[PDB]
This record gives structure tokens, sequence and C-alpha cells, in this order.
């Protein structure tokens, strides 16, 4: 319904700042790319833009479709997951970051991904790097979400596998060996 | 393309704080595609990953150095620094600043700086000629601390036949090396010991 | 806490030979494995990323293979400039770690060293100490013996050696032996000799000088 960063209403925007976030309410499809850069939480001193309130990211909970790629390089320190995208389902990825990645979660303090509704990733690779607190990512079977032969996943430089098992942050006994987006029995992809 | 260069003291007293700063040239530190990483190397520990910092401010430290580590980034002058507090002789190592891309590769390395942890004092070297009594002559850089010492011949004009040996540690706790040249003209060795601000141009007979 | 083990710890091969070194991880790291080359006196250089991909600018004789726990690095045709220590590094999860390293050296023909002896300078004698230097230049193999003799008296316990890394062109070594005496002890003797023994020498070669001449 609405465009993405760099297209249309976001012609001269590099990320989702406190100026253009108000245009995503009741939007179900993004016709472009979504950039979540660190400028959204440290603010912009040049434009006097304050940090986006961490309770304001719940506006994107109506999003279900992204034609381009989703680039997440920042997240509020108060939120442990990404359930602001708990209803996002499809990332087509006709346009990619450097022509390779359609989903990038880089250096976040999140404890879980929480992309529970994400069922399809049409085209593009998925890189998950630099997240010191993240879990559940290495258990997700990304072959279910893929649609193009050869889509790769880089789960690198993140929290150790035995580190998540030490805190009991694994998938529930009530779901398949396909993975989970969190500890709750609802985050499980299949059962 | 992009070049990295280290800067900081080469001698740090024990229980104090080591400080190093890497200056990025030919590029910006503001790219979200790279982790700006410090790596050290020493005999007994080998190559050791210290940690990196992202341009968002997020950091990742090695658990073996976590309690004494602090990495910051200054996008203004395109630099990022390193601070290691409460150092011991186990922290004596060659420290590199490295660009680690998020893809997962240490693609760009700095030249590496030597950091020595010791309560001893800095001492400048004494240069002596190596002349006979195919010919060969050279210089003797003796009694200095700490490492390193750079020796060049004719300000870099003479490179063929030059052999600068690895420095040996004498029983007095001071280092000493020798650089020689084989020759079939004025021959001058250029000795630089930056920890003591000592530059010497020794002309050999 | 991933443990990286490289094998072998060191090897020697001839120019043009096929060198294959191995890297083994304590757990499955998929293909998150890189290879680095550290030539003597220089910083490590990235050659292979993602176990198999060749970095641009790296010669085609280098390659890598493997996924999971066992990985291999291969040089199809060994060159004299490839003298270095090769490291493998994982990036599966935090923290990142390197392997122990594999030192690679060149096997070549036996070359005899050129011997030079340097008397101590008068400038150093005023300080109260005397350093006699002997030089062994461009030889192979590295194993060599240097015997100091002052007035036909074998010296031991007062000399130190230093050998350069293998030359990246002729694959030779160079060694320097420094004999340290005091000023007073140096003035009491006359003949100062440096005897060397090497495979390339049919008989031990001695270079000497007389003090004050």
């Amino acid at each position: 319904v609405c465009n993405g960063i760099g297209i249309g209403e976001f012609k001269d925007s590099l990320s989702i700042d406190a100026t253009n976030i108000k245009h995503f309410k009741n939007c179900t499809s993004i016709s472009g790319d979504l950039h979540i850069l660190p400028v959204a939480f440290r603010g912009d001193s040049f434009t006097h833009t304050p940090p986006l309130d961490p309770q304001e990211l719940d506006i994107l909970k109506t999003v279900k479709e992204i034609t381009g790629f989703l680039l997440i390089q920042a997240w509020p320190e108060n939120r442990t997951d990404l359930h602001a995208f708990e209803n996002l389902e499809i990332i087509r990825g006709r346009t990619k970051q450097h022509g390779q990645f359609s989903l990038a979660v880089v250096s976040l303090d999140i404890t879980s991904l929480g992309l529970r509704s994400l069922k399809e990733i049409s085209d593009g690779d998925v890189i998950i790097s630099g997240n010191k607190n993240l879990c559940y990512a290495n258990t997700i079977n990304w072959k279910k979400l893929f649609g193009t032969s050869g889509q790769k996943t880089k789960i690198i430089s993140n929290r150790g596998e035995n580190s998540c098992k030490a805190t009991g942050q694994v998938c529930h006994a009530l779901c398949s060996p396909e993975g989970c987006w969190g500890p709750e029995p609802r985050d499980c992809v299949s059962h | 393309q992009v070049q990295l260069q280290e800067s900081g003291p080469g001698l740090v007293k024990p229980s104090e704080t080591l400080s190093l700063t890497c200056t990025v040239s030919g590029g910006s530190v503001s790219s979200g595609d790279y982790y700006w990483t410090w790596i050290r190397q020493s005999p007994g520990k080998g190559l050791e990953w210290i940690g990196h910092i992202y341009y968002s401010g997020n950091t990742n430290y090695n658990p073996s150095l976590k309690s004494r580590l602090t990495i910051s980034i200054d996008t203004s002058k395109t630099q990022f620094s390193l601070k290691l507090s409460s150092v011991t002789a186990a922290d004596t190592a060659i420290y590199y600043c490295v660009r680690d891309r998020v893809t997962g590769a240490f693609d760009i390395w700095g030249q590496g700086t030597m950091v020595t942890v010791s309560s001893a004092s800095t001492k400048g070297p004494s240069v002596f000629p190596l002349a006979p009594c195919t010919a060969a002559l050279g210089c003797l850089v003796k009694d200095y601390f700490p490492e390193p010492v750079t020796v060049s011949w004719n300000s870099g004009a003479l490179t063929s036949g030059v052999h600068t040996f690895p420095a040996v540690l004498q029983s007095s706790g001071l280092y000493s090396l020798s650089s020689v040249v084989t020759v079939p003209q004025t021959y001058t060795c250029n000795v630089d010991h930056k920890p003591s601000n000592t530059k010497v141009d020794k002309t050999v007979e | 806490d991933i443990q990286m083990t490289q094998s072998p710890s060191s090897l020697s091969a001839s120019v043009g030979d096929r060198v294959t070194i191995t890297c083994q991880a304590s757990q499955d790291i998929s293909n998150y494995l890189n290879w680095y080359q550290q030539k003597p006196g220089k910083a490590p250089k990235l050659l292979i990323y993602d176990a198999s991909n060749l970095e641009t600018g790296v010669p085609s004789r280098f390659s890598g293979s493997g996924s999971g726990t066992d990985f291999t690095f291969t040089i199809s045709s060994l060159q004299p400039e490839d003298i270095a220590t090769y490291f493998c590094q994982h990036f599966d999860h935090l923290p990142l770690a390197f392997g122990g390293g594999t030192k690679v050296e060149i096997k070549r023909t036996v070359a005899a060293p050129s011997v030079f002896i340097f008397p101590p300078s008068d400038e150093q004698l005023k300080s109260g100490t005397a350093s006699v230097v002997c030089l062994l230049n461009n030889f192979y193999p590295r194993e060599a013996k240097v015997q100091w003799k002052v007035d036909n008296a074998l010296q031991s316990g007062n000399s130190q050696e230093s050998v350069t890394e293998q030359d990246s062109k002729d694959s030779t070594y160079s060694l320097s032996s420094t004999l340290t005496l005091s000023k007073a002890d140096y003035e009491k003797h006359k003949v100062y000799a440096c005897e060397v023994t090497h495979q390339g020498l049919s008989s031990p070669v001695t270079k000497s000088f007389n003090r004050g001449e």
C-alpha cells in the first residue's frame, strides 16, 4: 500500500526516522526496501530529529509484505525481540542489499528474532551477524522460507549455541525439529 | 584503497592502561558493512581476536579480555581506539587494527605495532660500525629498550644485499641487533628507535 | 569456545610441489572458515574466505576446501615467495579464534655461506665493552655451527646468534654471531677467529684477524 525507503515519500531518507514513521500506519505492503539504521535511535544532530520512541515501533505490526529487502542494523535497547514484525509474512526481495541479501540482522542486543509470521522469503540471502544476545536463529530451517534455488544463510559472529542452552532458551518440546522464533510454544514453525 | 595505521605507546608499565588508536585512510568508518576489529599476536598465545565495534556503538569483546577492554569509535577523524587496563607481561604482543567485514573476513590489516609491558625504562641505542680489519659492512645497534628499531641504508636507496637480523635480548635486559650489507661510494645506515626519539645516521668506512 | 587445530605445524617442500595443509575445528562451523598468509615481518593477508572463495588479487595456485570440521588449504605449485605461516580462522560464533598456524619453508640446493668477521670499533672500546661480530651470508640449509676462538681458545657462553627468515627469492638464510668481551679482556689477547661448519663446505672455514692491525 505504501512505498519503502528511497521510493516516493522517502526520496531523501536513508532510514526510518521520526519524521517518516507516521506514514506506515495501517499499511499492509511495502513497495520497496526498509532501512533501519542506527540514526533512528541515536538521533540526527543535523536535523534535530529525536530518537524514535521504542514503543512507537508497534506501528509496523500491520505489515505483511515487503517487495524489496529488510535491513535492520539497529533496535531499541528496551526490546528483547522483533515482534514489531510479528505479522510480516513475505519478503520478495526483487531488490537486494549489494545484490545478495534480502534479510540482514546486524549487531543487535535482541534475545530472539520473533519473526513468527514470516513464512516465505522469495529471493535473496539471509545474513545474521554481530548479535551477542540472539538465540533460536541457528535452529530455524530456512529452507521452508526459501523459493529460489541457492539461497544461503550466514548465522555468524553471534551468541554461542551452548550459551542459549545454558539459559534454557531453546525451542519447546511441542514443535518439530524445524526451529522456533522464541521460547514460547507459539513461536514454533510446525508441529 | 583503504589503509589502516596504528598509533600509541610502545612501552606500558604494569597494572596501567594500554591505549592505541587506528586511523582509517582512504575511506570512512561510518559504513555498516564492516566490524572495526583489534587483533594481537604474541609468542605463546598466537593470533588472538580482541574484539570489534560497530558504527551503531555496539561492541563485542573477547571473554578472556572482557573485564579490562574498551573499544570506541570516532567517526569525526575516521578513527577507532583501544584501551586495555591493568596490563601484565602477558599483554606484551604485536597489536593490529583490522577491518572485519560483516560477511566474515579480516580483509584489511594494519601494519602492526609492538607493545611491551615492563617496569623498565626507555633507553636509546648506540650505533657502532662494522668494517673489516665481495666485501661486506654494516652497523651494530646495541643496548636499547624496548623493541623495535628500524634500520635502513642510504634512506632507502640501498636495498639489495641488506640483511637486518632479528634483535637478540642480552643478559642485561637490553636488545641489540645488527644490519649488514654485501658490496662488490658512501654507505650510511639510518637507525630509528622511536620509543626513545633516537635517529642516527652512521657512515661506515 | 571453538578450538582450531592446524596440521602440520611446519613443513618443507621443493619449488613446484603441491602443498596441502589441514585445519580442524572442535565443532561444526559450516563453511565459516578463512585462510590467512603471514609473510615474515608483515601482517597477515587474507587469501581464502568462506573456506572456498579466492580473494581478488591472490594467485590462482592457492585454494581451499571443506565444510563442517575438516578443512584443507592447498598450494598447487609452491613458489619461493610463498615462504610464510598460514593461519585458519573461524567465524561461526563469538568469540572468533585462529588456528595455531602452519609454517611453510622451501627446500633448495645446498649453498655454502660467505663468512665475514668484524672487529670491534674504537668508539665502542671507549665505553668499556667489546663486541666481535661474525657474519654468515646466504646459505642453505639453516643448520650451521659457529665456533669462536681467541688465541686458539674455544669460546662458549659469551656469544649470541641471530638468523633471518628464509629469503623470499633465493630461499637462503643468513646468520650473525656476536662475541661479547670486556675492554680489559679484549686487550690481553691478539688473535680473534670465527670458524664455521656447514654442509656446503668440504672443510670448516675460518675467518680471523689480529688485534690492532
